[PDB]
């Protein structure tokens, strides 16, 4: 979805892979609906 | 951009008419055109790719001329032109998909692509065939400012929003009186519920005012009205205002009564209609208004007064829909549809090569965001990108 | 009328056809086409508009032969040519506004502005290109006494009716059984209702039959069956028989049984289908008769046995249902369509300039009222103004 | 197979062009390809009918030709003109019943009539006038072994099915948890039902995925997805997988959360949406999962709490539904659609004249039976049909 | 309309350069043109007047060529020259403003006058000297299909509205908390207040919004921003919502914490700003959106704790707010600015001549109701009208 849609570059991708805090923070900065989303999902994935 | 449709055009001619056999004069003055474009585009360099992940081409022009000296056609002259045209219609829809990722944020109609840009040149002006489809005379017009339009059957011009409003709350949530409603699409789906069926207001009648703004002008539409909620006809369990709590709602449904629709423009009132169901036709508008009353029976027989006690605790709640869907129309602006294929080859030849989100558009060309903030520059960039695709919609289906 | 067409083709080939640098040679047949035309207009004058508030308009034909031209023609004739391109096209406008208000109970197939009139003078004859859509053909054809065709994608064609009838019914309404029906835009949608779920029929078997009949006749039809009504299966409280009181109708649906569809046509069975769902053909008919049957559930499991008791007090009553919809059709008259806005169109021409309606349409072009109130004279007015109509798209969007 | 494009669409030139009013040079080369045609059939005998009720035709070529001198047109020409036209109408008509109702167990890609098979002979090849029509332009460039398209609304390509599945049963049916779906025309409507509600299940989540394998390879898919199953939405009785018991299901709506969708290609991930409604768009795929979580509110209001107790007995039924519908897309291989008429001219004209069931198509055109056995031999025979069937339409109607 | 721009400019050029003495080779280009107008004007009339209180006035063209032998002008030449301009610059004023009074509700970027309708011929397509002004050059722009520009210093782009929201209320004032904000010709002050300063709040901060869309999107803008309310600081008596009682404001200024600024583009966030004052600046944005949290002091002298009460009752109230100010923009549309007579002109002259209202200018032409609901007619007659008045500017005086 992230690279259909939004077009990030290979830096900001081989970032992601390692699962980079640098481009997931500044890319819910930029709010992109969908890694909200997704943290959202992991959040409500915890029901204590 | 005329250089792009007149080559499109050319390339499809060749593709279907031409082949071996036929009488000469039926294909001569094509071939005279064809060799024309070929004369003409020989000889310059043309860069395609350079951004994103999309290869970078180069493409050079030499064919050589076609012979216009034969009467009949043979096996080898249509061998020449296929294997010729299979090259041009690679070049072409390779521009096509180049000039297709590009914006801009003044003059968005002009051209953005290397190729483009040096191929507007004047001295590719002299091989140009006809305007002969829609898009492109559309294109040509509004170009030269006369009225311009586009024929859309379904046409998508609502944003999906659903949302609902209370005129009478509760923090219970046990007497609610308001309106539900769901907005997408082509479809507009609006009703009028009410728990105490008017046992407190005046005149035993609820009245029940609701508007839905558009975004551009429409012009001469077909529009069906239904009378009912034809998706807000089923128990529900929904979210209050701040998603703190969930109320009940399990309908029954009665006639939308003083059915008054109104089309206004412009701060006017523009059309009428008041008891009139089915089918009807609306000239100009940019508004809807749909006003409705909803009655209490004046007689009950045994089996009603269960479903409306006098008293204040309800079970079963009381309401009126409206179906709303807008069939065919023609916009003086560019929208996408239900019957064409603009919105999903655009949608499409950006998603797959990786391009960078430019700074107009918005992401993933997320049709409905879009129509929530229409705004002039990003339109003529619409209309821009939807003529490109119409062009490379020819050649390579 | 052939004129109007004719002359309409001819601008539109003109506003699309000259645009520079284009060939000589592609052109030489339209430049002709148009000197032809020019020619015979030199000396008409007319006079036109003027029934309800309509503008008085005159028109001078007085313009000299288009220029000729060299191998590729430059923009000075491309202005020159399209200002008094203009002013034709809002002459024909004009023309066919004043030719769009204007009925008689008498002939009319025909002619009835005079202004179209003296166009049907010999002297017009000469100006005439040829017939390139429909409409115009079926004109001609029907100027020749032969069979018509019209394909139309979801044609409208049912007149609005929202009805019902009683079979098993109590000055009480608590022991019902009967069929309910929705006709609606190009819909059927029929729903066969029990309260007693047929304890007392033979067989644990309740027939149900229904016949829709149209006003005009259709031809090769594709009909989509699906085998669950979907407009009735919700509660409702529905008015009386007499309009002065209500009950209660609480739904169960169920799958239909021997779901007998015709299609007939003058006491003939054309067409028979057994329990097909989904999309079938029919070659040629007028009327459909819907038969299936309402069977109790031979074994119940215990939820159930809560639907049904053998006792009178019934708090879920049983019914079957069935939806028609005519995807696409063929038909020999002029209906008015879906996609087109043919209707549409004339509607808007009627109603913009608050035109008083004729004495044979009905007030404020109400569609369904009209159908219903179909005549033979009718249709042919009808089918004069989509004509029309149809040519009024031609030039201006 | 061309060769009967081209005659027919040279008769509809006829029929189109030569009517009294036209310069002679706009219609010359017309004239003189019309003339060729007619010369080329003075020299050959046709046989046709031979099976079912079609009748053995005996065809002739003995003709004259039309005049080249007109300057302008007078009647008696077409009056001359309509006499061999209706001899060509009628010969072309019978080539198409007779050919319509042939099959090939495999290699379909030839007609199997004697018409068609001397048709294709070499001395024939000389009419080849034009190949304006798309399905014929289809066919053409198929023949070369290239890549193809048909763009088609609305088809019906999904496999009709209507059944259900369950994953907790008990034999009572009283506590129950499945996946209901219905999959028709272009409509997929899913749901997912609880009886526990997620009460009992891991994290308060139940989890549906649902595979739709598509027969087809698919391009440029617009579809709406929308958040309802509306014929899932209301009391049933149905059979279960005992084939001798009937259950209850009495639904209401909670709000499918995590949606998710992906649309596969022959088994990679292509398409992959989240969270999103309105119109989307899907670019190469063959298979639908549909991946979604029902979801228990922690928050509740009592008249919710109430029908959603902590206990095992159980009156409301939870359920989530999900509705997709395909629009317009571009296919690969010929399709059955939504807007043209070829499946049904094809049905009709093999029931009319008694032909027996074939040992190649399903009997009786039953269209969802064909489709959800398909098979490369009968796509082929189709295509053959279809092609056929776009012939036919251009001159009868 | 171009024509009327090149005769204003042609006759300014005629009054500010023909000057005795001079070189007629200074001249040469103005007596050239000038020459080409008396040759184009001759053996014509013209009318005006009638509508409003307008007088109709005929003008005529009988005037000779002018001499073109010269070496040095003399004050015969001058004043032979005047004679003609005096009438000359007359017909242009009236023509100008019989265009000025009139509207209509269609097709209002054309003229309206029969006047500039016979001007909009071939026959006067010879007349230009020169286009190089700014307001006809955006309106040649936005008739070549570029990017248009529209300089402004100072603009009035926000609509007054004068008013307050709450976001808790006692119906005596005792307890309060919401925001004031007045927003006037080209400035916004905006001030959020609490009379609790926020000690029962959570974590002692109370937020506050503000937004603003605007009804036109900007471009370029260099904006101030001054941290305060100077129209909000003194002690006020409010008329309440309802409008039976007023309720006091004693307000105390302390300066507002995080305020952030954020010039959003179509929901998409363009410039932000926090934590900083002055002269700040945005690319291109059309929505405002105004944050800003009061923070509860941290520790105060004892003055300063006599004024916030940590119990309830208040003696003293709190705010802070924020000044938001448009120097200079660029725009794509008319607006109006404090440096430009446009808008005043024709007010003026629509009120001298006292024309009634029409159905596209509000009454009165108050600018509040004209930028209320601003649409694309009102823009195209708004442009019309400046363009025109623009033209009048540099002769009239």
């Amino acid at each position: 979805n992230l690279n259909d849609n939004y077009g990030i570059s290979r830096q900001q991708a081989f970032n992601l892979l390692r699962s980079d805090p640098r481009v997931l923070r500044e890319f819910i900065n930029q709010d992109n609906p969908i890694i909200r989303n997704r943290i959202e999902q992991l959040i409500m994935q915890c029901r204590l | 951009m005329d250089v792009l449709y007149s080559l499109s055009k050319t390339l499809k001619d060749a593709r279907d008419k031409i082949v071996e056999g036929t009488l000469y004069s039926n294909v001569s003055d094509l071939i005279q055109q064809f060799n024309q474009m070929i004369i003409t585009m020989n000889g310059n360099e043309f860069q395609t790719g350079g951004i994103g992940n999309l290869p970078i081409r180069n493409w050079n022009f030499n064919f050589g001329l076609l012979g216009t000296t034969l009467l009949n056609l043979d096996a080898n002259y249509v061998e020449t032109a296929r294997n010729t045209i299979d090259y041009f219609v690679d070049f072409v829809d390779n521009v096509c998909m180049d000039e297709m990722v590009r914006e801009s944020q003044r003059n968005g109609i002009a051209p953005q692509s290397d190729s483009l840009r040096k191929l507007s040149a004047i001295k590719f002006k002299r091989i140009n065939f006809d305007n002969s489809s829609e898009y492109i005379e559309n294109w040509n017009l509004q170009n030269r400012r006369q009225r311009t339009g586009f024929t859309f059957h379904k046409p998508n011009i609502f944003p999906y929003s659903a949302s609902f409003t209370l005129n009478r709350s509760q923090p219970a949530h046990d007497n609610l009186m308001g309106t539900m409603w769901l907005n997408a699409g082509s479809e507009i789906q609006v009703a009028g519920f009410d728990y105490s069926c008017a046992i407190n207001a005046p005149a035993n009648i609820q009245q029940f005012e609701h508007i839905v703004p558009l975004r551009r002008v429409l012009t001469t539409a077909t529009i069906t009205l239904l009378p009912d909620a034809e998706r807000f006809s089923f128990p529900r369990v929904i979210n209050s205002a701040d998603g703190a709590t969930t109320w009940f709602f399990n309908p029954v449904i009665l006639r939308p009564n003083n059915v008054e629709v109104e089309f206004l423009l412009n701060g006017q009132i523009i059309n009428t209609y008041q008891a009139r169901f089915g089918t009807i036709v609306a000239r100009n508008f940019d508004t809807i208004r749909l006003s409705f009353q909803l009655m209490r029976p004046p007689n009950m027989t045994p089996a009603v007064a269960v479903l409306f006690p006098n008293a204040q605790p309800f079970e079963h709640h009381a309401t009126v829909g409206l179906t709303l869907r807008i069939e065919s129309a023609v916009c003086e602006s560019v929208l996408a549809d239900a019957s064409e294929t603009l919105l999903a080859n655009v949608t499409s030849v950006r998603q797959e090569y990786a391009i960078p989100v430019g700074p107009v558009f918005p992401p993933g060309m997320n049709w409905t965001d879009l129509i929530t903030n229409y705004s002039p520059s990003r339109e003529d960039n619409l209309q821009r990108v939807f003529t490109v695709a119409s062009i490379r919609s020819m050649l390579i289906k």
